RNA sequence: AAGCUCCUUCGACGAGUCGAGUAGUUUGGGAAUGCUGCUCAAAAUGGGAGGUAAAUUUCUUCUAAAGCUAAAUACCGGCCA
RNA sequence: UUGACCUCGGAUCAGGUAGGAGGACCCGCUGAACUUAAGCAUAUCAAUAAGCGGAGGAAAAGAAACCAACAGGGAUUGCCCUAGUAACGGCGAGUGAAGCGGCAACAGCUCAAAUUUGAAAGCUGGCUUCGGCCCGCGUUGUAAUUUGGAGAGGAUGCUUU
């Protein structure tokens, strides 16, 4: 088989002999997109994951990035 | 005034005593690696003109690009690219501006000015900080250095139409079709 | 002439209405910051350049260096109390002088200035 | 002393002056350029030859001035009968092997 | 030709007699330093105030 | 004092460097 | 096209405006001249033809329009370059004092003398100037041998066309008393 | 900001004024 | 045109910008002292030692490129042979 | 798109902005101008009845 | 054979080339200095008006502080500073200019020389940066004067301008209009004849 | 510390950068419209761009080769309505 | 012998910063062909698409080496007309601005070139009992003053914190 499973997309798009991956390119810093293909963008822009970090930080920006603890809080 | 009498030496380039200068010079950075430190300006009358300070926080890099053509003809400057080199290898640094030293039959030296942006002694000093803010991160790679500013034909008149205010935002505005409410 | 694709470049001014309400009200806000004074600076009153304009005149950016201290109105002070000043322009004849100096006057007739602090 | 003229940019300057191109008086005047007046008399061999190899002035040359001295340095022995008949045969042949290959 | 010819002090060799500034000299260089003052004041309010 | 001790070896060192930089072909061995 | 004309003619770059008019003696001096052929441009649009002996002599000062050069393909006509030329002169050029000042620079400025070593040993070409309203009207010709029916000439036109409109004619080099002026003269 | 700013500032600054009508 | 009473205005500081700085013509005079002369001024100054006047002026357009820049060139070469043989 | 279609799914809570401003647009304190300042009322309107000019333009 | 390091061969390759090199004679004359005589006469005056350390600068703000809570003369001092001195040089107040000779950049000191005896100030190249940065307390100084010294030791600064002004100055006088280097040793005269050896059948 | 005033005192302004030649590209724009490479390489009552047949380059208007700066302008994305 | 300075190194040294994502809009670099000219090669498509680098809530531009020829205008940006005009293209297919004018919004400034020289007056650290202690950077120049429709320095008398 041509193909292996790749560390950082999970596809099974590792090439075994140049070892690169076709669909995100793992070796290389940057992740693999281009412009002529739209759908294969949206398939891997943000909003298709889960979004542990970026959910938070709009709530935090409504209150003005603000510390420390409420008054008279136990 | 020492700095008057460096101005002046530096307009006679071809006489005795620079071209000896700059023939011993060319030799030594040739030596060295293509980008490198320089602990002090080799004109130090140019550097201060352009901005330079000793201060904590200044620092000049040494750069060569190789000189010629790719009979294509490449749109920016020896100096941008050797400024786009220097920027890559001091990255946390911001490229102030860059001027030339030497120049030989293969290579176009250049020295660079970098700012720290993050050294308490430029953060708490108006008339530098500007450049600790956020929209001036690698002016050399948007094209906001002077030779940048030479390449994009910003100058005011009759003879630099295309190019005033960007020359693509001005072709954009000359080819969008505006349609009103009430035509 | 559709030989580009003016398809892609193509703007429609549906906001017309809501820049307006958007322009009013920041024209309110700036009223609102600069409560007793205007919304808008003091400007000369200048000829226009062309001889098919000559005939016809307008206002300037900004009051020469030379009409404001005939006027009484010192250089420092005049940015201070609502008064552009231009150091560019120049007065090049007595007609342009006197206009104004004549308006910087009637200006200083109908001002209020409040006494520091 | 014997001048020898080998490379191609000497046999341009040899083109110019020969021909009513470039006079003595040109030669002479525009002889005064940045490249003079340097001294390489007492020089060290590691200075001199770091400057040769980065010095050659960048100046064009002629395809009648390169066709020159590539005659002028052919060998007595380079193109003789017996090696212009095997390089014909050699390309002959090698043109029926393709032919074999297509069929 | 002489390639290293000496050289001919055409300029130097008159020697001026008058500094190149006719700007004048201001008072600070007559008086006592203002600086000097300033600092000692400064040193003053804090053995003053401890 | 003229150098000429000092002169010697860096000469020699560049004829060193030099044959073992042209010995790296097997065509000029 | 003038310049190939001309075998002991030297072409000279562009001179600055900002100059004097009097340092074309001194530049003409330098290449060792005694005829100064100027054209001075203005607004980038016109042209103005200067001819004048260069130390002392008389200068005329024209205003050319409607050019066609030799590059335009409908004329034709070659010519040896280096060529004594035949001048061709009109009967206004002897009658006129002024046409009269002007033929002379005429024939030295396109002379071409006879032994040039430059020049070219055989006659094909006439250079001919005509005076048919107040300008000036200058044309080549090729000179083309036909057979006789039982030789004869014919003209086939070769190079420049261009009318001069003269303006004024100084005493001086480039500056001095005015002795000609046109007062009909109609600027662009 | 810069002292010779902070002089402008103390000496010129940004007045209050109404103009009749 | 139109008949408006002329007034004479200062004069502009900028238009002061053609330098008659005392200070920087001797900055200047010293320092080419000090530099020597480029390869091209040799040539000018072999030729005019000579009495070859015409050949340095057109030698020194063919090296800076205008009659205005080799007319200068020539004068203060001029100069400095005049200022040379009588320090000598 | 992808992003928003997320949220729909997801059970986290609309973070709703409230509409703030920049600038304010009525004057605020305790001087002349802001006790008889007429919020309904417009920026001309309100300089008629104080007797100041709003505009000094054309 | 064992191998230096680049640096090491780099500042060793350029004291050779400063020997061999035929420098301008502006670079030349900084190849001549003064003795071991002269120099520590110079610094004898020297020392006498050293320009006030930080701390004992800090103690004399300090004592004229605590007489307030509970009268002097003009501060002579040595010069520094090169913008300062060359201004000094140019009104005509320095009457002693000694300039290092190790400047890395040598344009900033190239034209004092020649800056010097235009306005006829006496001058005299020392030998170190490092001393001259040690008189006063610093690391380096291009450039040192004398302006004023007090009432004591007039004489003493006009029999060391006499010093230096016709024990270096009439030595120099001699070889600063010439260029230096040539230094040529014995290995380099064998390795030119062996050159003009080769170019005598047939320049290629 | 600061603003103005007066004057028998001074008044420093950016070079491998302008410019010339050439090649490529670009523009409505060979006074090359701009840009880049190579060769040569400046000035100080200077330099740049214009006006002008008007009699000689007269006149007009600006100071390049260092730098910062809100608003009116854009918006298929972000937090919402 | 010892000690300075210069250049160059080491450390999991003390404290920092860069990379990736996003890329609708923005600043650059690189750069086609289909099409049209009923075919096509200049031209047009198009200084576009694709490719590469770099930011922000805007970016960019920006306080004239400007426009103009006037009785003058006066940093930049955007809208309306200017105008399918000038100008350039076999003076084909066609390509194609700008000044003035009417509005929206307007805000001006910082350096280098001058010696504080009767006093490096400037600043990074890190030890603190939080007030002030040292280590250094720096005179190959850090503060103050000045930035050419200006300015300095003296004198002079009012006016401002
Ligand atoms: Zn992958």
């Amino acid at each position: 088989k041509t193909h292996g499973l790749c560390r950082r997309c999970g596809r099974r798009s590792l090439h075994n002999q140049k070892k690169v991956c076709a669909s995100c390119g793992y070796p290389a810093a940057k992740t693999r997109k281009y412009n002529w293909s739209e759908k294969a963008k949206r398939r891997k822009v943000t909003g298709t994951g889960r979004m542990r970090y970026l959910s938070t930080v709009p709530r935090r920006f409504k209150n003005g990035f603000r510390t420390g603890v409420p008054k008279g809080a136990r | 005034g020492a700095l008057k009498y460096l101005e002046e030496l530096s307009k006679k380039k071809q006489s005795d005593v620079v071209r000896f200068l700059l023939r011993v010079r060319c030799w030594e950075y040739r030596q060295l690696n293509v980008i490198h430190r320089a602990s002090r300006p080799s004109r130090p009358d140019k550097a201060r003109r352009l901005g330079y300070k000793a201060k904590q926080g200044y620092v000049i890099y040494r750069v060569r690009v190789r000189r010629g053509g790719r009979q294509l003809k490449y749109q920016r400057s020896l100096r941008a690219t050797a400024e786009e080199r220097v920027g890559r290898r001091c990255s946390n640094l911001r490229v102030l501006n860059s001027y030339w030293v030497n120049q030989d039959s293969t290579y176009k030296y250049y020295e660079v000015i970098l700012v720290d942006p993050n050294h308490k002694a430029i953060r708490r000093d108006p008339r530098i900080n500007w450049i600790c803010n956020p929209v001036h991160k690698h002016r050399e790679c948007r094209g906001l250095t002077s030779t940048g500013k030479k390449s994009r034909g910003l100058n005011k008149g009759h003879r630099f139409n295309k190019t005033r205010a960007g020359r693509r935002k001005t072709w954009k505005r000359h080819n969008t079709l505006s349609l009103w409410r009430y035509r | 002439h559709f030989r580009k694709h003016w398809q892609r470049r193509v703007r429609c001014h549906f906001d017309q209405p809501g820049k307006k309400v958007t322009r009013r009200l920041a024209r309110r806000a700036k009223a609102a910051a600069l409560a007793p004074r205007p919304v808008d600076k003091l400007r000369p009153i200048v000829r226009c350049p062309t001889v098919k304009y000559n005939r016809r005149t307008r206002l300037g950016r900004g009051f020469t260096l030379e009409e404001l201290k005939a006027a009484g109105i010192p250089r420092l002070l005049a940015p201070t109390i609502g008064i552009a000043v231009d150091h560019r322009r120049k007065n090049l004849s007595e007609e342009s002088l006197a206009a104004n100096v004549q308006r910087l006057k009637d200006y200083k007739a109908r001002l209020i200035l409040f006494p520091r602090k | 002393p014997n001048i020898d003229i080998i490379t191609a940019e000497a046999m341009t300057l040899a083109h110019q002056l020969a021909t009513g191109e470039k006079t003595k008086a040109d030669l002479i005047d525009e002889g005064y350029n940045k490249y003079a007046f340097k001294q390489k008399e007492g020089l060290p061999d590691w200075f001199l030859e770091d400057e040769a190899k980065h010095d050659k002035p960048i100046k064009p040359i002629t395809k009648e001035a390169a066709q020159a001295i590539k005659e002028k340095l052919r060998a007595l022995n380079a193109r003789p009968i017996k090696k212009v008949a095997e390089a014909r045969a050699r390309r002959k042949l090698r043109q029926a092997k393709k032919l074999e290959k297509l069929k | 030709e002489d390639p290293y010819p000496d050289t001919v002090e055409w300029f130097t060799s008159v020697e001026e007699k008058m500094p190149l500034s006719a700007a004048p000299e201001p008072k600070r260089r007559f008086i006592p330093s203002k600086n000097e003052a300033k600092q000692i004041m400064k040193l003053v309010r804090a053995i003053r105030e401890g | 004092e003229d150098g000429d001790q000092l002169e010697r070896e860096l000469d020699a060192m560049y004829e060193h460097y030099k044959e073992r930089k042209a010995s790296q072909d097997a065509k000029y061995r | 096209d003038l310049a190939s004309m001309l075998p002991h003619g030297r072409k000279d770059a562009k001179f600055d405006t900002k100059s004097r008019l009097y340092e074309l003696c001194e530049l003409a001096e330098l290449y060792n001249c005694n005829n100064v052929l100027f054209f001075e441009a203005r607004k980038g649009k016109d042209l103005y033809m200067w001819f004048s002996k260069v130390p002392n002599g008389p200068t005329v000062k024209f205003y050319a329009q409607n050019l066609h050069t030799m590059e335009e393909l409908h004329f034709q006509g070659n010519c040896l370059k280096g060529s004594r030329p035949i001048l061709s002169f009109d009967a206004a050029f002897e009658q006129e004092p002024y046409l009269k000042v002007i033929k002379e620079l005429f024939l030295h400025t396109f002379g071409v003398p006879q032994g040039h070593k430059k020049s070219k040993p055989f006659i094909d070409h006439v250079l001919s100037f005509s005076v048919a309203d107040g300008k000036i009207w200058v044309r080549n010709y090729e000179i083309r041998e036909v057979e006789k029916v039982k030789t004869d000439i014919n003209l086939i036109e070769i190079g420049p066309r261009f009318v001069l409109t003269p303006i004024i004619i100084q005493e001086g080099s480039f500056g001095g008393p005015i002795l000609y002026e046109n007062k009909r003269f109609i600027s662009p | 900001v810069l002292e010779k700013t902070k002089k402008r500032l103390t000496h010129f600054p940004q007045r209050k004024y109404a103009v009749k009508a | 045109g139109h008949k408006t009473t002329r007034r004479v205005l200062k004069e502009r500081p900028s238009r002061r910008k053609g330098a008659q700085s005392k200070r920087t013509q001797f900055v200047r005079s010293l320092i080419r002292e000090v530099a020597g002369l480029a390869p091209y001024e040799r040539r000018v100054i072999e030729l005019l030692r000579n009495g070859k006047d015409k050949r340095a002026r057109k030698f020194s357009k063919k090296k800076l490129g205008t009659f205005g820049r080799a007319k200068r060139k020539c004068e203060e070469l001029q100069r400095i042979i005049a200022e040379s043989r009588r320090a000598h | 798109r992808e992003l928003q279609k997320r949220k729909r799914r997801s059970s986290r809570p609309t973070i709703r902005m409230p509409n703030r401003r920049k600038k304010a647009l009525n004057p605020a304190g305790n001087n002349i101008i802001a006790k008889s300042w007429n919020k309904k009322e417009t920026l001309s309107q309100n300089y008629t009845r104080f007797g100041l000019v709003a505009k000094l333009g054309k | 054979m064992v191998k230096w390091p680049e640096y090491i061969r780099l500042q060793r390759q350029k004291k050779i080339l400063r020997m061999r090199l035929k420098v301008p004679p502006a670079i030349a004359q900084f190849q001549y200095t003064l003795d071991k005589n002269l120099a520590a006469q110079a610094f004898k005056l020297l020392n006498k008006y050293r320009p006030e350390t930080k701390q004992e600068k800090k103690e004399r703000l300090l004592r004229e502080a605590t007489a307030i809570k509970e009268v002097s003369k003009k501060p002579y001092t040595v010069k520094y500073g090169l913008n300062h001195v060359v201004g000094l040089i140019e009104n005509k107040k320095a009457s002693l200019v000694l300039i290092a000779n190790d400047v890395d950049p040598i344009e900033l000191v190239v034209f004092l020389p020649a800056l010097c005896r235009k306005m006829g100030i006496p001058y005299a190249i020392i030998k170190g940066k490092a001393r001259l940065g040690t008189l006063v307390h610093k690391k380096t100084a291009a450039v040192v004067a004398i302006t004023e010294v007090r009432s004591e030791d007039k004489n003493e600064l006009a029999k060391l301008i006499s010093a230096v002004k016709e024990g270096y100055l009439e030595k120099v006088e001699d070889t600063r209009k010439r260029w230096g280097g040539g230094i040529m040793g014995f290995k380099a005269q064998k390795r030119e004849e062996k050159r003009k050896k080769s170019l005598e059948t047939a320049i290629k």
